């Protein structure tokens, strides 16, 4: 039941491009009004007001939604079984028209932010993002309705995804693409990179399968390089403590060289970072976690080493690239950033 | 006392330090070995960002401790 494609592409479809321009012009390129990391930065002569959740971040999430659907479609054509929603659809059933509407919603998903304040203003920023999207649709209803959004009912659905009132991140193909697209962009900052990558992998994999998921994260590395953003390393022999991403916790090796498990082998018991350990215990290391065969079963990270940054560049030199005027153009120029992503996409 | 400083790019910097050392001192050491300006260094331990003026023992940073070096822009 895979639909035929009609040449739809993030890098050529003008509706999607115009949504991003509007979002940048009215929201993403404006100074933060809040207090949390609201102060802008100068990159090689140009100001960038929102370096964490700006234009480049937003365009990359749209770029992720596209490759995720592409890789899902290929997975289902290979005969793979993908996770289903309550109506029986999979990500591989997403139509061109649907993906366009999803991407438009994505372009507004962080327009409502007044700063990088976390958690505390969740509802306010999400509601403000919804409002931005609704204002955009209204001002452009003559071209958007009914050709892009069928009716006002279709609009509200995507409005609701943006607002995210009940955090149903897995409720529909739109919910998964928007929320996981937003989420995985954090691969550009999260440490330790192995723990975070294994976690994100586990969130995306059931929807599109392992092969597709590997391809998504491999392409992401190109997307980061192309938009002058940090490319993480991956070291299966990382000896630092493993971070349990869900809850920001730890696992513990006992006095005996055994992971502590709940009565069953049972689940590894979650350990708060704060809580103290009986003597002779120690946190589980990243390398230990990756060679757990329950982890190896679901994640091909063991025995894998990936070089971060840019090969041949000393770390400080890689900094200068990240700090460049090119990064600034990505954050302030829709056409340029989309151009960078399009080249990355082809490179495959 | 040796601590380990890790970057997103997968680099690990092994530093020979002692609890008395302040965070500037550590940043200077990082610049000595890797040529990264202290200006652009953000050190994190236990999810907490380390402040220049204070020392390692102030944050209960001990031997074989792992720190994150986040790059400041
Ligand atoms: N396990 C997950 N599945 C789907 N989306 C997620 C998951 N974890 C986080 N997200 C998304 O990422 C957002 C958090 O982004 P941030 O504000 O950068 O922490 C959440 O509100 C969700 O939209």
């Amino acid at each position: 039941s895979v639909p035929t494609w009609n040449g739809f592409s993030l890098y050529t479809d003008e509706t999607v491009r115009n949504a991003a321009r509007y979002a940048y012009d009215n929201y993403l390129g404006k100074p933060y009004t809040g207090t949390v990391e609201a102060t802008p930065v100068n990159f090689g002569g140009q100001m960038v007001y929102r370096q964490h959740h700006g234009l480049a971040h937003t365009l990359r999430t749209m770029a992720y939604a596209e490759i995720i659907v592409e890789e899902a479609r290929k997975a289902k054509l290979r005969g793979e079984s993908l996770k289903t929603f309550a109506d029986g659809r999979t990500l591989a059933d997403v139509t061109p028209e649907e993906l366009r509407k999803i991407m438009i919603a994505q372009a507004f998903f962080v327009t409502g932010r007044d700063d990088e304040e976390s958690s505390k203003n969740y509802e306010k920023y999400h509601e403000q993002s919804r409002d931005a999207f609704l204002k955009y649709v209204e001002e452009n209803k003559s071209t958007l309705i009914p050709d892009v959004f069928k009716d006002e009912k279709d609009v509200k659905f995507y409005a609701d995804v943006i607002e995210d009132k009940d955090h149903k991140w897995a409720d529909s193909p739109a919910h998964v693409l928007v929320n996981q697209g937003h989420m995985v962009d954090l691969v550009r900052v999260k440490q330790p990179p192995e723990s975070y990558l294994e976690y994100y992998f586990s969130q995306l994999q059931p929807w599109i399968g392992s092969t597709a998921t590997e391809a998504v994260f491999a392409t992401q590395r190109q997307f980061f390089h192309a938009t002058y953003e940090a490319v993480a390393g991956f070291d299966s022999e990382n000896k630092e403590p493993h971070l349990v991403v869900d809850g920001l916790g730890r696992y513990v090796i006992g006095q005996d060289g055994n992971p502590i498990r709940e009565e069953s082998s049972g689940e590894l018991k979650f350990f708060s970072q704060k809580k103290k350990l009986e003597e002779n215990q120690r946190y589980m290391r990243v390398d230990e976690y990756l060679k757990l065969d329950e982890v190896q079963k679901r994640f091909p990270g063991a025995g894998k080493k990936l070089d971060g940054g840019l090969p041949g560049l000393k770390e400080y030199q890689y900094l200068q690239r990240l700090n460049s005027i090119n990064r600034a153009r990505c954050e302030n120029d829709v056409d340029f950033c989309l151009g960078q992503l399009q080249t990355a996409h082809h490179q495959t | 006392m040796q601590i380990f400083v890790k970057t997103l790019t997968g680099k690990t910097i092994t530093l020979e330090v002692e609890p008395s050392d302040t965070i500037e001192n550590v940043k200077a050491k990082i610049q000595d070995k890797e040529g990264i300006p202290p200006d652009q260094q953000r050190l994190i331990f236990a999810g907490k960002q380390l402040e220049d003026g204070r020392t390692l023992s102030d944050y209960n940073i001990q031997k074989e401790s792992t720190l994150h070096l986040v790059l400041r822009l």
